[PDB]
RNA sequence: UUCAAAUGAGAACUUUGAAGACUGAAGUGGGGAAAGGUUCCACGUCAACAGCAGUUGGACGUGGGUUAGUCGAUCCUAAGA
RNA sequence: UGAACAGCCUCUAGUUGAUAGAAUAAUGUAGAUAAGGGAAGUCGGCAAAAUAGAUCCGUAACUUCGGGAUAAGGAUUGGC
RNA sequence: UUUGCUCCACACAAUAUAGAUGGAUACGAAUAAGGCGUCCUUGUGGCGUCGCUGAACCAUAGCAGGCUAGCAACGGUGCACUUGGCGGAAAGGCCUUGGGUGCUUGCUGGCGAAUUGCAAUGUCAUUUUGCGUGGGGAUAAAUCAUUUGUAUACGACUUAGAUGUACAACGGGGUAUUGUAAGCAGUAGAGUAGCCUUGUUGUUACGAUCUGCUGAGAUUAAGCCUUUGUUGUCUGAUUUGU
């Protein structure tokens, strides 16, 4: 219902990369994620954090993990908003292991 | 088509070397639930063929054969028969003047059924709908027969038996774009060849100046229409039946479904159909299975199969224990514990 | 100009099996249309009247480059370029002579069916 | 190759940061000889040019820049002229 | 590392330039694998495979006595 | 989705015509045989008659066919209203029943016609369509976009999606692959170097490896099966009318 809203999210990206080019399995992982986030919150304006792509690229162009916990929270589109006014914004989780969690909502207002 | 696996039987086949010997053989499982009669139609014959001159429909459709009237379900309102169902008002009496045009005329007479396939576990959610012709009875019977069982199902084994010789009509996988090595299997040319090696070299001679029509050239493989014939039933099996997949020398209780499911299809909840060999068509492809055309004599039909043992070992790799059960006793106790 | 284009469901509206997305000519277009329609503002015509009564693309004078061939040859590289135009307006919505026989023949129905 | 920010009407390609890579010292490093001739550097700037693009550029416009008794030439002779 | 200015990885320095996005039909180009047979293929073993470093054994015909020769043919190799 | 769509009737306008101009007038067989009528004992029967072309038969008269008066018979034809019966080869037509309502040239009258100027198709049919009028009737879909992979170069195909055996993302379980994770410990370990009160499995340091927890750990649909769990999603665009 209300549109400001933060989940903490599992993705699987071994069967997203399964088969890809080594030389792209991190960029298709990029791209898998920006269409996780756009289908879990309805934003076609996804952002992805630094430090995600830091964790994303950590083992190199062929090493992506097979598991990722994302925080994704959509957040209202101030300052001249483009085509939608709402957009998702993409995070790590500083998780020991990505196995065995479920999406959580997660607020701390 | 849900899947195929192995069956041990003793050949009964004198002057054989294997007769009354065990004999290893693949067979293909079909899931099938009883099929719905929804309507019949009427055939006439004409000197340009046979043709169709009315349907009648049942009074009441379900959701899953209503589905098949409709690309986009989700969105429509749904109006499919419903003013039709209005011809059952006073007495149906224009269902019986429409019966009574088939009776009198209509010398081939079909039904129209439907797939339960909200009874399987595919995700398709619209039952196929196909014309069954029916066979012995007069006219008449034919058309009450039809008459009672409108909005009836109909169930496998009162249509085939076991031992009996029956066709599988279904199209087969498909492979997309083919070249002509494999689509026709013409020889692979030398390796020293210039701009290519998986081709036909000479597709023609200088007269006629055309390429022939019978000179094989890359295409689509796969997805075409096949009739195989003389497919023996070894076992109509019944889905309200524990022990589905056990024989009088095995009687261990267990289902026809592998250990894991079918690979790709998921498990057999209903009646079923096991024939020997291979069938065309993939796994979830839906197959007609029709009576044999002609009556075989020939020694390997109407030759009595008494199956020994069924294979339920896993498909999805080398499926080494036939239950859990049995993959209990021989691994003993494990980390997990239930 | 559509010879060894590929196909898409997407002119399925327009009865064809060939159809593109042409991003740059779109560009230019709608930048037309809007001057268009800020011509009509100005002019003082209703927006809502407003359909693209006339449109029209001629080849403008082509611009050169070289490419260079195989052999040390050397094929011309050019640019066709356009010229558009484009006006939108506004939504809006016997003698007789017979013979003498016809003069007759009318006078005698005259008078027969009276 | 990727993410973000900045700039910009406009950013796959500009700048900065972060990351992932490569050349792996008979280098994708640092200098020179022949040759080129201002291409060096700065500011402005994108009509044309750059195998797409371009806010960038060996492009375009305007300027700045090469300091010797000791480094060379200049002198000597070589095959030669 | 290694015999090594070989190949492979890294430091200093430099670059991240070569139109891109999507999808994985046929036929290609480049790289590979293959049951059993083992040149039956083909003009022709073309192409490919097999061999390969080092240590220790063991090396024929012939010879211009210098060679042939790494002939042929075998064994060993890590870590601690 | 403009008061849209559809059927019926009449009014107008347009459109065209492979070509109205009294009637396409229904047995089946044989042809070195038949048709029709008749009779009998019902037949491959007797008798008679016919063809030798449809040159027939039926329709045919009236201002392109008007108005009106009778006579004679109760017939013939048209129109709706009808009672049914039959016809599926492409039936869409055929045979009927009963009244009404016109016409009747079956036979006798009376009035009209002219000048289209001595001919000029001299316009009399019938596909189709639109715009109107007034009377009934009904109240959807398909495509794009998204989605599946039984499909696939792209098109195409095959699935799913407006509150549910709903779908999806995770999680759980099963199935399968590999082969025993990390960590901790050990009176395991060729030993070597120290330190002691030289234990009688003493301490310290280094030590491939070994053993136990541990058929463990990891991976598991990406075109595996399953799901009483968690979290979400579910009216965007285009077009189609007899
Ligand atoms: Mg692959
Ligand atoms: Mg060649
Ligand atoms: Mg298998
Ligand atoms: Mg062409
Ligand atoms: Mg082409
Ligand atoms: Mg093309
Ligand atoms: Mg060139
Ligand atoms: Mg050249
Ligand atoms: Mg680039
Ligand atoms: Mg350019
Ligand atoms: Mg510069
Ligand atoms: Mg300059
Ligand atoms: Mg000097
Ligand atoms: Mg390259
Ligand atoms: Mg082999
Ligand atoms: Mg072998
Ligand atoms: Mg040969
Ligand atoms: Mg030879
Ligand atoms: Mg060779
Ligand atoms: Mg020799």
């Amino acid at each position: 219902l209300k549109d400001v809203v933060t989940r903490e999210y599992t993705i699987n990206l071994h069967k997203r990369l399964h088969g890809v080019s080594f030389k792209k399995r991190a960029p298709r992982a990029v791209k898998e994620i920006k269409k996780f986030a756009k289908l879990h919150m309805g934003t076609d304006d996804v952002r992805l954090a630094p430090e995600l792509n830091q964790a994303i690229w950590k083992r190199g162009v062929k090493g992506v993990e097979y598991r990722l916990r994302l925080r994704i929270s959509r957040k209202r589109n101030e300052e001249e908003d483009a085509k939608n006014p709402l957009f998702s914004y993409v995070e790590p989780v500083l998780v020991a292991s990505a196995k065995g969690l479920q999406t959580v909502v997660v607020e701390e207002d | 088509k849900a899947g195929m696996t192995t069956i041990v039987r003793d050949l009964d086949r004198p002057g054989s070397k294997f007769h009354k010997r065990e004999v290893v053989e693949a067979v293909t499982v079909v899931d099938t639930p009883p099929v719905v009669v929804v309507g019949v139609v009427g055939y006439v014959e004409t000197p340009r063929g046979l043709r169709s001159l009315t349907t009648v429909w049942a009074e009441h459709l379900s959701d899953e054969v209503k589905r098949r009237f409709y690309k986009n379900w989700y969105k429509s309102k749904k109006k499919a028969f419903t003013k039709y169902s209005a011809k059952y008002a006073q007495d149906g009496a224009g269902i019986e003047r429409e019966l009574a045009r088939i009776k009198k005329y209509a010398s081939v007479v079909r039904v129209l059924v439907h797939t339960q396939i909200r009874k399987t576990p595919l995700a398709q959610k619209k039952a196929h709908l196909a014309e069954i012709q029916l066979n012995g009875g007069s006219i008449s019977e034919k058309v009450d027969w039809a008459r009672e069982h409108f909005e009836k199902t109909v169930a496998v084994d009162s249509v085939f038996e076991q031992n009996e010789m029956i066709d599988a009509i279904a199209v087969t996988k498909g492979h997309g774009f083919e070249g002509v090595t494999h689509r026709w299997g013409t020889k692979k040319l030398p390796r020293k060849t210039h701009r290519g090696l998986r081709k036909v070299a000479c597709i023609g001679a200088w007269h006629p100046a055309h390429v022939m029509w019978s000179v094989a050239r890359a295409g689509q493989r796969g997805y075409h229409s096949r009739t195989s014939i003389n497919h023996k039933i070894y076992r109509v099996g019944k889905g309200d039946d524990e022990a589905n997949g056990a024989t009088s020398f095995d009687r261990t209780k267990k289902t026809i479904t592998p250990m894991g499911g079918f690979v790709h299809y998921g498990e057999i909840k209903n009646d079923f159909i096991m024939v020997k060999g291979c069938i065309p068509g993939n796994r979830k492809r839906i197959v007609t299975l029709r009576k044999s055309l002609y009556t075989n004599t020939s020694r390997k039909a109407l030759e009595e199969v008494s199956l020994k043992w069924i294979d339920t070992a896993s498909k999805f790799g080398k499926g080494r224990f036939q239950t859990p059960a049995e993959k209990h006793a021989f691994m003993g106790t494990l980390k997990k514990d239930l | 100009f559509n010879s060894s284009i590929g196909r898409t469901a997407q002119g399925k509206e327009f009865g064809v099996t060939k159809a593109r997305w042409p991003a740059k000519s779109v560009k230019f277009v709608q930048g037309l249309l809007q001057n268009a329609a800020a011509n009509a503002e100005a002019k003082g015509l209703d927006a809502t009247k407003l359909y693209v009564s006339h449109i029209q693309v001629n080849q403008a004078p082509k611009q050169r480059r070289r490419t260079y061939r195989a052999h040390g040859r050397i094929n011309k590289y050019e640019s066709s370029p356009s010229h558009i135009e484009l006006v939108v307006t506004e939504k809006e919505e016997k003698v007789v002579r017979l013979t003498s026989r016809q003069r007759g023949r009318i006078a005698a129905q005259k008078r027969i069916a009276a």
